[PDB]
């Protein structure tokens, strides 16, 4: 992260899709490397569903400059999330702070 | 603001320190302008370039 | 080595003519089989020919004398 | 005039498991500085120590690649290797094995008991278990040298690295991360010209630093011979 | 740029500098009474020049 | 040529029917090989690896 | 194969041999000029800094 | 191993006079070109010893901003005259050498009156010169052992004059690459030295090396 920044660094990271962000708040139920697995607070859950968020992340691709795109994991198991929490980070985000 | 801010932690409040040089041990004659700067690393490589 | 060329322009009085005389002579010694006529330090055959116009042993004239003996001499030398 | 006082050992003020002060008294005028100085280069840049060269873990091939379970990519998970700090006793290469299961950090000190090898940080996270039928198992390789060996400068000397799945880490040897030195004003019985020197020393723990400033001036006594004989 | 910046900073004088006023031998004893801390670079002095 | 047809006479060595068209590194491009991706025809056969 | 004894080759072979740097717009012919080199172990050429 | 170091193999000692050399060792590990060059600059600067003249009487003379007459100089460059005479002095630590001269002509060091245990480095040194034939120069000039440089400034009928006890007159050094068969980041040291005459520079090198060697005693592994 930049320690001086302005504070657009959250809204360019998250505003571009490199982030994996909250669709839904809940609590992390499965964290790895490759997934983030949130079950949804009762509150955010329609009828006659699961109640279960995954997000697959990008793990080593590369983008029209052969850079690395690679998303990894910000939270923890059994960490709540809210609706729009950076899950994981995309390429130059660090805890979906935009870090160049 | 930065002022106030370089006297909370306890440093130097016109930025600027004294350097000593690496390979002698002697100070520069003057305070140098010390601190953190936001680097980034270009799509420019040497490799890329040679 | 050489760093400086100023010396031989001198004695050649142009930097034109100096390259010339200079790769003839090189020449002389790179594919033909003539020996410096100063000590060879490491030095390349263009700047050995250099280190010998600077020191007077070189010149278009001296070149000249020099093939024209050594053509008198071989088309001399045989019956 | 022409003999001078010389330094001794004075005093060691261990503040920290990695941080220490050597006192070094009593030091002629100017000599504070000069000492100082070359100590400080050459035990910024020359002393020894064991670093993690490469590593082994069980399923993986390389580095851009994800274990199940884990919450680290293996590139990660060899950055956190990277900075392991290890002394090892009576070796210059040792290969320690660490395995875990269950949800939990796996650290430093789930690393297997060798005899001749200490952890001087067992705190030290190395990656995190998510998963409770998850397990890691790797074997690390420790090695002593000196400097900064990149893997770069190490994959094609021969090393017999048949193996595709061991991962080279970059190795940096040196124990020691910042050598600070103060020449202060010593107080001698007779005279008031003497100095002393003291050399705060920031290590990863795996150095005494009365060891680091002997072999330090050892290096420089060792460099000085071919001009105490400059022939 | 930083050549004529170190060639200026050298060849400036400061009122009250190190070492004012004294006599030397050459430009070699300059060079040592620098080196040594002993007098600024900028202490106008009286030096033997040939 | 015929020195070179001379030369297998002497040492027997068959000509290649094929010239090596592999693809290699690039000169200088150091890495690990992450991925590979074999994309076949309908109507040929694919092999062990793909 | 880049074997050790190319490299004694090399240092021979560009020992009194001047290359030609060149940086593009030559406005004038002081854009192009000749020095000897020196082998570095970079991938960027070193230019003096008076010229 | 790990405790084995690249030490020089090449010292090639080019002597450019009689007092001045230039000494090259290759290779040197990296960055202890640096390391051995400052400390040996440093000492050679600062910590050598040697004789000096500290400070000079001279008859007519009572501050050093007063003049003599039938002396060309005035006393100033007389001081530093006398500042840049080279002198051994074998069994004592202080000496006082007198100097008497009459007449026309250069007052060489050849005229100081020879005391047993010093001696004079260069005679041909001028001192001064007197211009009118009944002048005369007359001076008491005290010699002194000490180290490095040290000024008169800091020591304030007699006149002080800089010390320059140590030998050295100049101590250069350059730190250049030098490579060995696939390493190629390596040192070469350059050092160009300059004695006063009383010592030839390699001398001093040697013992400028032997002050920090016998400095790191008490630390080192034998």
């Amino acid at each position: 992260k930049p320690l001086v920044g302005t504070g657009m660094e959250r809204a360019v990271a998250v505003d571009s899709g490199v982030t994996a962000v909250a669709k839904r708040g809940g609590v992390v139920q499965y964290v790895d490397a490759s997934r983030i697995v949130i079950k949804v607070n009762e509150d955010e859950m329609y009828p006659g569903e699961a109640g279960i968020d995954i997000y697959n992340l990008t793990k080593y691709t590369r983008s029209n400059q052969n850079t690395c795109i690679n998303q990894m994991p910000c939270v923890s198991l059994g960490e709540p999330v809210e609706r729009g929490d950076v899950l994981a980070d995309g390429p130059s985000t660090d805890l979906g702070e935009l870090a160049l | 603001e930065i002022k106030e801010l370089l006297k909370l932690g306890d440093l130097p409040t016109s930025g600027q320190i004294r350097l000593y040089d690496g390979r002698t041990g002697e100070q520069f004659e003057r305070p140098v302008t010390v601190g953190y700067m936001y680097m980034l690393k270009l799509n420019h490589l040497v490799d890329d370039k040679m | 080595a050489r760093v400086t060329v100023q010396d031989a322009v001198e004695k050649i009085g142009n930097r034109f003519d100096l390259v010339l005389v200079a790769a003839r002579r090189a020449r002389q010694m790179q594919v033909g089989g003539k020996d410096p006529l100063v000590p060879e330090e490491n030095d390349k055959t263009t700047v050995i020919a250099l280190r010998e116009i600077e020191e007077g042993l070189i010149n278009n004239q001296i070149l000249d004398v020099r093939e024209r003996q050594e053509q008198q001499e071989q088309e001399a030398a045989e019956l | 005039v022409t003999e001078f006082l010389k330094p001794r050992l004075v005093d060691i003020e261990q503040v920290s498991s990695t941080h220490a002060k050597v006192t070094l008294e009593p030091l002629e005028r100017g000599f504070g500085h000069t000492l100082g100085n070359a100590l400080r280069r050459i035990l910024l840049s020359s002393m020894p120590g064991c670093a993690v060269t490469e590593v082994e873990i069980d399923g993986v091939l390389h580095e851009y690649s994800t274990k199940e379970g884990v919450q680290e990519d293996i590139l990660e998970i060899l950055l956190n290797l990277k900075g392991l700090a290890v002394r090892v006793q009576g070796k210059d290469e040792v290969i320690l094995t660490l395995n875990k299961s269950g949800i939990g950090p796996v650290t430093a000190a789930d690393i297997t008991h060798d005899g001749d090898v200490e952890i001087v940080k067992p705190q030290h996270v190395i990656c995190h278990l998510t998963d409770e039928n998850a397990s890691i198992s790797m074997r690390i390789k420790v090695q002593r040298g000196r400097g900064y060996v990149p893997a770069s400068t190490r994959i094609h000397s021969e090393e017999d690295e048949r193996p595709i799945g061991r991962l080279l880490v970059d190795a940096c040897y040196s124990p020691v991360e910042r050598i600070a030195y103060n020449v202060e004003a010593a107080r001698v019985e007779q005279r008031t010209d003497l100095d002393k020197l003291v050399i705060e020393m920031e290590t990863n723990g795996t150095i005494d630093p009365e060891e680091a400033i002997r072999r330090a001036a050892t290096i420089l006594a060792e460099q000085l011979e071919a001009f105490v004989d400059l022939r | 740029q930083d050549v004529v910046l170190g060639l200026y900073y050298m060849t400036r004088d400061c009122v009250n500098a190190k070492g004012e006023g004294m006599v030397l031998t050459g430009p070699k004893e300059a060079e040592r009474l620098y080196r040594s801390g002993l007098a600024s670079l900028h202490a106008r002095v009286k030096v033997r020049i040939t | 040529t015929p020195e070179e047809k001379l030369l297998r006479a002497i040492f027997g060595e068959k000509a290649s029917d094929v010239k090596d068209s592999s693809l290699r590194v690039p000169n200088g491009v150091s890495g690990t090989v992450i991925d590979v991706q074999v994309f076949t025809r309908d109507g040929v056969e694919k092999d062990k690896r793909a | 194969r880049e074997e050790a004894v190319v490299w004694d080759i090399l240092d021979e072979v560009i020992r009194e041999h001047p290359v030609l740097l060149n940086r593009a717009p030559t406005l004038h012919r002081l854009g192009i000029q000749a020095f000897e080199p020196v082998l570095i172990e970079g991938k960027a050429i070193q230019l003096h800094p008076l010229v």
